[PDB]
């Protein structure tokens, strides 16, 4: 999952110095730049709050997925959190599959459990 | 800081006055273009103005100087902007005037339009949604009529279709070298054609019902010229003047940055000169 | 001491708004500097409204001070402190003069002393 | 060892190209981040768009390079690279994206990635 | 003929900075850079080719009096060359000249050798 973050990061790293004074009318420019802000945005943590590996894999794949593209910047660290409840209360098999063996899941089961979480998710 | 990064800096600093240096001579040769350009024509302004008064009496039976297509209804706005930036205050200036203006003139989003030229104002009403009708935006620096008098007929048919009840538009106006001012000009209804000397009918007339109609979308021509001339006079002044404050700025800042370079060169030679000196005679 | 659990929630929002406004200023500077303020974008440009006004409320008239200027000073407590930033940074304040906030204590005189100097 | 009589005269013609357009293509950088890639001319924009291509494509995949990647690497010929340098700047691949040249081999290989992207 | 050539190289360069966009400001700078442009051309050297003081002179005295002004700034390379491969040829009175009295030879018979030599070197 973790292969594309950096790649991720390192397009956001010219495209902003670039969106200070370009033209900014390229739509690739700009999902670039909106993935770019989300993945910033759920990179924050908080003092003192650990995360398991098994909650970890997943909140990165749903980013880089494209499954948070229309969450707004000011909600994805909402919609983390209460991912990781709703994904405690539902999708624990996912999380004990990924315990017992480090690869991941099927996809179709996690994608299933995503779009059940993301038609549940409040937008502001 | 180190004497690298503080090189570096002069180095960038340097160069961007460089280019600076270079628009501001390139914008102070388009500007007297423009000025000879917009000062030309005036005598064609001139007969024309005079024809129309000459001609503006009788019933003036046309639609455009006589009344108004509609008691209320939406009203024009004809704003003229540059394609590119760099220019100061110039777009800023007459967006925030329209705006300001519309935002308590009108209402409602069906209230009014907008007809816009150049990039930078289309964006700022793309931006903050507002109804727009038709733009223009490749345009030559040096402009013609026939490079605008395509838009000017068609804005002047939706005038006279009964779409706009009255139109304004808003452009820079050329004042000095440093001052450029924004100015509100009614250009429909036709209100204030003071009364001029030379005789009417100079030639025999086949109709004032005709000649009025017919020579009305021109006079409109004539108007929106006098504004294409003075904010291209406009636009490039105040490059000018923005290009030489961001030279000066860089040059005061190149000189902070020599003195701040040289200080920390004698502090570098100091330190190693002194621990070179400590370690020879620790011994 | 500047952590949610002692100072509170309210007051740590504010304090990191504050900060992250005051660092993206600092970093426009460099830009101002040179080209001015004029091809910032609208967002920066509400930045810097902002910055400039929350730097200059940032200071205050002191008790010692009066021999310095005619002015007496100003005690402020910590709840008039969070309330008048947060008003600030919700933009209560943007139309008054930015020469308003400086050397007062509440917000409250930024606001008479704009009216003392007009509107 | 880059002379004329050593290298061949074709590859050093070829390099010495590639290093010139390069060298070219650092001194507009400044110019397009202060005014925008439109006031270019259409012969500096297309050295521009054969410049980021010609430097994608200096990248390659090392063998070694899989603890860090997970892709295999490629050995390539010289003749092979002087080849597709001079094919880039005669300009046979300029309608394909700059990042169908990275980390790829040969232009065999840019090709198979182009058309794997589904361009 | 060095007097000439060092006004027009410092006049070059003392605006060469400029010369992408600086272009179409005046005739008399569009004729200062298409000179610099040439002067810049005609002092480039190989690695191991030395060449006559007069040839020097030959090609410095074309260069200033103008005669390049016509010639695209991609075959100036070639006109030396070709230049040198018409001297030894014909301009032999014009070497032995130079080489025997340390001056420059006839201005007429000069021109009238270099416009010989033009009228038969292809463009391109």
């Amino acid at each position: 999952v973790a292969g594309t973050l950096r790649l991720d990061l390192a397009a956001y790293r010219e495209l902003e110095a670039f969106a200070q004074f370009g033209s900014d009318l390229d739509k690739a420019t700009q999902a670039k730049l909106a993935r770019g802000a989300r993945t910033v945005e759920v990179l924050k943590q908080d003092l003192h709050q650990p995360i398991p590996v098994e909650k970890q894999v997943l909140i990165i794949y749903a980013l880089t997925r494209g499954f948070l593209d229309d969450i707004p910047v000011e909600d994805v660290r909402r919609f983390e959190k209460e991912f990781y409840l709703f994904l405690d209360q539902n999708g624990q098999h996912l999380l004990e599959h990924i315990r017992t063996t480090k690869d991941l899941p099927n996809e179709d089961d996690l994608n299933k459990a995503i779009e059940a979480f993301k038609k549940t998710f409040v937008v502001s | 800081a180190s004497l690298r990064d503080i090189k570096t800096r002069i180095n960038a600093t340097k160069k961007t006055s460089q280019i600076t240096k270079a628009m501001e001579m390139v914008s102070t040769s388009k500007l007297n273009r423009a000025e000879q350009n917009a000062k030309s024509f005036v005598p064609y302004m001139e007969k024309i103005q005079e024809v129309v008064a000459n001609v503006a009496l009788g019933a003036g039976g046309a639609s455009h100087p006589m009344l108004v297509s509609r008691p209320v209804k939406k009203t024009g706005y004809l704003v003229i902007t540059s394609d590119r930036g760099l220019a100061g205050a110039y777009n800023s200036n007459v967006l925030r005037l329209v705006y300001q203006t519309i935002q308590k003139r009108h209402a409602s989003p069906d209230e009014y339009a907008i007809i816009v030229i150049g990039r930078v104002g289309l964006s700022f009403f793309r931006k903050r949604n507002m109804p727009v009708i038709l733009d223009i935006t490749r345009l030559p620096d040096q402009p013609s009529f026939a490079d605008i008098k395509e838009i000017a007929r068609k804005t002047v048919g939706l005038f006279a279709d009964g779409t706009f009840d009255e139109l304004y538009m808003y452009y820079n106006h050329y004042v000095s070298a440093i001052q450029q001012e924004v100015t509100e000009r009614k250009l429909l209804p036709l209100t204030d054609l003071a009364e001029n000397k030379q005789r009417t009918v100079y030639e025999f007339e086949p109709s004032q019902e005709e000649i009025l109609d017919v020579l009305l979308p021109q006079y409109a021509e004539s108007l929106i010229y006098g504004a294409l001339l003075d904010a291209k006079a406009s636009e490039h002044a105040a490059r000018m003047t923005a290009m030489k404050n961001a030279t000066d700025n860089a040059n005061e800042l190149i000189r902070t940055l020599t003195l701040s370079y040289n200080r920390a060169r004698q502090a570098a030679i100091t330190q190693e000169i002194t621990e070179i000196v400590a370690g020879a005679n620790a011994l | 001491a500047l952590a949610p659990e002692i100072v509170g929630e309210e007051h740590y929002q504010v304090a990191r708004k504050v900060q992250q406004t005051l660092q993206r200023y600092k970093e426009l500077q460099d830009i101002i500097a040179i080209l001015g303020m004029d091809e910032l974008s609208d967002e920066d440009k509400l930045v810097v409204h902002r910055a400039r006004r929350i730097q200059f409320f940032l200071s205050q008239n002191f008790h010692v001070a009066e021999q310095f200027t005619g002015q007496p000073g100003s005690y402020v407590p910590v709840k008039e402190t969070v309330r008048g930033f947060k008003e600030i940074l919700e933009g209560k304040y943007d139309h008054l003069p930015e020469d308003a906030f400086r050397l007062v204590g509440r917000i409250e005189e930024v606001v008479e002393k704009a009216k003392a100097m007009g509107v």
